[PDB]
């Protein structure tokens, strides 16, 4: 339960005409903003700076201010094979790919971490794909130098 | 009256072609090195 | 209005160049930035002018 703590302090809600449509994160010293997420971070402080433009990786960052690193949750490139936790459930990894039981997502709920098992940021969801009883995730995932946008086919965006 | 017909043209080899045609040479050198870098560079993106 | 049209040419080439020319840059640098922590490698760090 120490996971959802830490999603607490990350979590800053993106609001559109006073619906919450997606959320952003402070993961290392940045807010994991997805770019189809339309809408006004709800911390005036955020707001109030230039934030980059990417397409093709699905993203939107700005450098946060002094006062939230502390705030800020922390970050890892550890992908082993296993287990990982999420805000809604669990989220199974085997063959690079995030997968979560059907029905944990609803449209929206989009820029929720995805955490290991001592609180470290592993991944920023996007969307997902409907599959079986096992539905996939669409999610930006990140190495040494890299980040990689691995979207599966027929995937929707919640 | 003039004898000749007119023509002011100056040859494709002449001083000024010359000059002209070195400028649109560098030119052209340099924008052909920018088409190559773009198409290795997106290459290699879909490469990757 | 020969040298006009030739100094615009000259104008549209040079811009059309460095703007193509920054959008390689961009292409090439921005993965990098998105990392919650990363280093630009000091290769394409001098081949490309990184910001830092
Ligand atoms: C980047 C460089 C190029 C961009 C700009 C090019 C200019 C075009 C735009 C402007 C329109 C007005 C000028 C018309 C020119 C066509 C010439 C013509 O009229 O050619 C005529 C026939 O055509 C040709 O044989 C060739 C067709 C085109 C020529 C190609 C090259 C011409 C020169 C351009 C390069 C340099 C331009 C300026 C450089 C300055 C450096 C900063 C020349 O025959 P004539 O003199 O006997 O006819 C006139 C009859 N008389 C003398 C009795 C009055
Ligand atoms: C601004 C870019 C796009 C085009 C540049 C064109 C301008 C700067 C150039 C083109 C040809 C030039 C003219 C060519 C020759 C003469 C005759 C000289 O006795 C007085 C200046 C004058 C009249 C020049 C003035 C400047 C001029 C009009
Ligand atoms: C590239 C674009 C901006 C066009 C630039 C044109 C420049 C390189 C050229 C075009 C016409 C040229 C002018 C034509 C005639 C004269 C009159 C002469 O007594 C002194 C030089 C002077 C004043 C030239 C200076 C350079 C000049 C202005
Ligand atoms: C006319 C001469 C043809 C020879 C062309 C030489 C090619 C230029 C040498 C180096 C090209 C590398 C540029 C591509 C950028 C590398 C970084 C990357 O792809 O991520
Ligand atoms: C932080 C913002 C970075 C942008 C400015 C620094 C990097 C820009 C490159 C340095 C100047 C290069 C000279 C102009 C480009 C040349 C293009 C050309 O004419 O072919
Ligand atoms: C016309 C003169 C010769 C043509 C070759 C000019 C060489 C230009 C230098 C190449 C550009 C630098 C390579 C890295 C560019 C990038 O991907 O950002
Ligand atoms: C004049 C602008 C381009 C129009 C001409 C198109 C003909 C050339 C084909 C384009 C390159 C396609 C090869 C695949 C590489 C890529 O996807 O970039
Ligand atoms: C006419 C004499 C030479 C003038 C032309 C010189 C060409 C300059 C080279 C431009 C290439 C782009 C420069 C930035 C490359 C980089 O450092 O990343």
């Amino acid at each position: 339960r120490m996971c959802m703590k830490i999603e607490n302090d990350c979590i800053f809600e993106v609001k559109l005409d006073g619906k919450v449509t997606g959320y952003a994160c402070l993961v290392g010293d940045k807010v994991m903003k997805p770019a189809h997420v339309k809408g006004v971070i709800d911390n005036p402080d955020l707001a109030k700076l230039t934030y980059k433009k990417s397409s093709k990786y699905d993203l939107e960052c700005a450098q946060i201010p002094v006062h939230m690193k502390s705030d800020a949750s922390k970050y890892t490139h550890e992908k082993p094979e296993g287990h990982y936790n999420w805000h809604h459930g669990a989220v199974q990894y085997s063959g690079g790919r995030f997968t979560i039981p059907t029905g944990a997502g609803k449209p929206g709920d989009s820029g929720r971490p995805i955490f290991d098992n001592k609180g470290r940021v592993v991944a920023i969801v996007l969307g997902g794909a409907n599959e079986g009883a096992r539905t996939a995730l669409s999610v930006v995932t990140w190495t040494k130098d890299m980040v990689t946008r691995y979207t599966p086919e027929g995937t929707e965006e919640w | 009256g003039a004898s000749h017909n007119n023509q002011v043209f100056p040859d494709m080899s002449g001083t000024a072609m010359t000059w002209v045609q070195r400028v649109a040479g560098g030119l052209g050198g340099l924008t052909l090195a920018a088409v190559a870098v773009l198409i290795l560079v997106t290459c290699v993106t879909m490469r990757r | 209005a020969a040298v006009s049209a030739a100094g615009l040419a000259v104008v549209l080439s040079l811009l059309a160049s460095c703007y193509m020319f920054a959008t390689a840059r961009r292409k090439c640098l921005t993965p990098y930035a998105l990392t919650p922590g990363a280093v630009v490698p000091v290769t394409l760090g001098v081949l490309c002018c990184a910001p830092r």
